């Protein structure tokens, strides 16, 4: 029983609501890859799971009104507490129950004449404050548009009354459970660009093979002649700059190197889980994952 | 035919982002403009909501 | 599922009857796509998310 | 519930009886649809 | 349903000896991918008594891991096995409390 461990280092750039962004360093690539993709596929989320319709008499048909319902995100804070509906002993009778299956509303008709539509703000659920709808997409963001996620659009004759009952689930199950809408890393470059080679070429190919570069990497210092890397983190490895550097024939220019630490995480959320509240999440799965396939119990 | 919820690939919610969309446009606003109005960086969003294809309000005259 | 029940008739009596059933497929593991280019080809491997190469926005 | 067939351009609720010609009554035309009564169905948002 | 979790007859995880060669086992972990097989191989390769430590999949649609572990003598698979195992549960320890930290800098 030695040693045999790394010691990482967070640091956060930026952490909103439904973003984040950490240095993360002095850890390994696989690390960081298995945060990745527990973040996308492991975590769950309450989503709607089963569909009862009453009366459908618009111009949609049944599935693609239970497809568009499966679609909608609902707040799941206490999905890391609730159980998976198959290991669960009561709830057999296909309805709402206190682990698992909470329970949804809705019913509309329109009879006027102005073409109501139906949106997400019209299902009412059962078991109330915990698993609602949605609602950060229109207040407390004054992003788009307040009236949400548009489900049926109706006229006079024609109405819908169904009931949902949501579950808790994870996204390797349907792309629905996946509560991360973006999440990725990138690495951070070392750029260790001469100074002996650069005052050896001219002012017009400094100005040129500073402009052959598609971000914003370089700047050009008129004013004591030099170049000036001042974004090294909008770098994003095609090579051009060198390649140009190539076609110039002045090698020892510059030198671009990945570092083998320092990754630049970029966490996105459907607004289901609070960006932190998913990294904690995964970092409490992959240790109960690392729990569950010991062989502890026998030593030889 | 509805706007889709949830776009295809990396999966933004962009069901509700519709009729911001026609009245940014509406108003005086080219494509570029509109979808940096809404916030939508990466293309695989934009992509979803500048090939859309509104076809409910054809079904929604030819019923009776 | 049935759709709809449509009951017509003829001139001399020929009574017509027409029944609807109505399904919704997912492309499965046999089906056959193809591009604007005549490039086709048959679905044979359907991939979870977290394999694909991913670009610095997450693509 | 009966039958309660549906004319395609009456709107009007025949409610067929035992095989007749299929007519509709009030007019001529002969389309006859069928009304969906009320019961539940399940699905999977899947 | 049935593509996750282990059902009862079978073992989680399951241990074999290798025959022919001394300081050498195979570890066929169920329900498993990429996530926990590439953490655990490079966390054995930073130990310094193993010798071989990969992963590979037997076919890429059934979902369970066999892992190979070639060391040397004052050791054995099962000690660097659970090595790993414990050294990683560590630092994912000091990650959470490192980004607990960080969180409360945006104090409210
Ligand atoms: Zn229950
Ligand atoms: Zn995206
Ligand atoms: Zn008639």
């Amino acid at each position: 029983g030695a040693t045999y461990q790394r010691f990482p280092k967070v640091k956060i750039r930026e952490l909103k609501d439904d973003y984040a962004k950490f240095e993360l360093r002095d850890t390994d690539v696989s690390m960081a890859n298995a945060l990745r993709r527990v973040m996308i596929s492991e975590v769950p989320t309450v989503a709607i799971d089963l569909v009862e319709i009453e009366v459908n008499s618009s111009v949609l048909n049944d599935e693609f009104i239970a497809h568009r319902l499966g679609l909608i995100p609902l707040t799941s804070e206490r999905a890391m507490s609730m159980r998976f509906s198959r290991d669960c002993d009561a709830c057999d009778g296909d309805g709402q129950c206190e682990f698992c299956s909470v329970e949804f509303r809705l019913s509309a008709k329109c009879v006027t004449d102005q073409t109501l539509d139906v949106t997400s703000k019209d299902l009412y659920s059962a078991d109330p404050t915990v698993t609602p709808v949605d609602f950060g997409d229109s207040s407390g963001a004054d992003s788009s548009e307040q009236r949400g996620i548009i489900i049926v659009k109706l006229r006079r004759g024609q109405e819908l009354k169904l009931r949902a009952i949501a579950r808790k689930g994870i996204g390797k199950d349907h792309a629905k459970w996946s509560p991360a809408a973006t999440v990725t890393f990138m690495y951070e470059p070392d750029i260790i660009i001469n100074e002996d080679m650069m005052d050896t070429l001219t002012d017009d190919e400094k100005i040129d093979l500073i402009e052959s570069s598609p971000t914003k990497v370089f700047d050009f210092d008129a004013v004591t002649r030099q170049v000036v890397v001042v974004d090294p983190e909008a770098y994003t490895y095609d090579e051009e700059v060198i390649k140009k550097a190539e076609a110039m024939g002045k090698q020892g220019l510059i030198e671009i190197r990945p570092k083998d630490d320092s990754f630049i995480f970029t966490v996105e959320s459907t607004g289901a889980v609070k960006a932190s509240q998913l990294v904690l999440n995964a970092i409490d799965l992959l240790k109960q994952k690392l729990d569950a396939v010991r062989l502890s119990d026998d030593t030889v | 035919m509805i706007i889709p919820v949830r776009c295809f690939t990396c999966g933004k919610v962009i069901g509700n982002k519709w009729d911001t969309y026609l009245d940014l446009l509406q108003a005086d606003y080219t494509e570029g403009d509109a979808l940096d109005a809404i916030g939508l960086v990466r293309y695989c969003c934009r992509r979803m909501l500048m090939t859309h294809v509104d076809l409910i309000e054809k079904l929604l005259n030819y019923n009776t | 599922i049935v759709q709809k029940v449509v009951l017509s008739s003829n001139d001399d009596g020929k009574n017509y009857a027409t029944v609807s059933l109505r399904q919704v497929r997912s492309p499965c593991l046999g089906d056959k796509f193809s591009s604007m280019h005549g490039q086709k080809g048959v679905l044979g491997y359907i991939e979870e998310q977290e394999n694909f190469a991913f670009t610095n926005q997450g693509i | 519930e009966p039958v309660t067939y549906v004319c395609g351009d009456c709107g009007q609720e025949n409610t067929l009886k035992s095989g007749d010609v299929i007519q509709c009554r009030e007019c001529g035309y002969r389309i006859l649809y069928k009304k969906r009564t009320r019961r539940v169905v399940q699905y999977e948002a899947r | 349903y049935e593509r996750f979790v282990v059902p009862e007859g079978t073992k989680k995880v399951s241990y074999e000896r290798d025959t022919k060669i001394i300081n050498a086992a195979s570890f066929t972990i169920e329900r498993e991918d990429h996530t926990i097989g590439n953490i655990v191989r490079m966390q054995l390769h930073r130990d310094e008594n193993v010798l071989f430590a990969g992963y590979q999949l037997p076919h890429p649609l059934k979902y369970k891991i066999i892992v190979r572990i070639h060391t040397t003598s004052q050791s054995s698979p099962m000690q660097a096995y659970n090595q790993a195992i414990n050294d990683l549960d560590k630092e994912l320890d000091f990650l959470k409390s490192q980004f607990e930290a960080e969180v409360a800098k945006f104090s409210n």
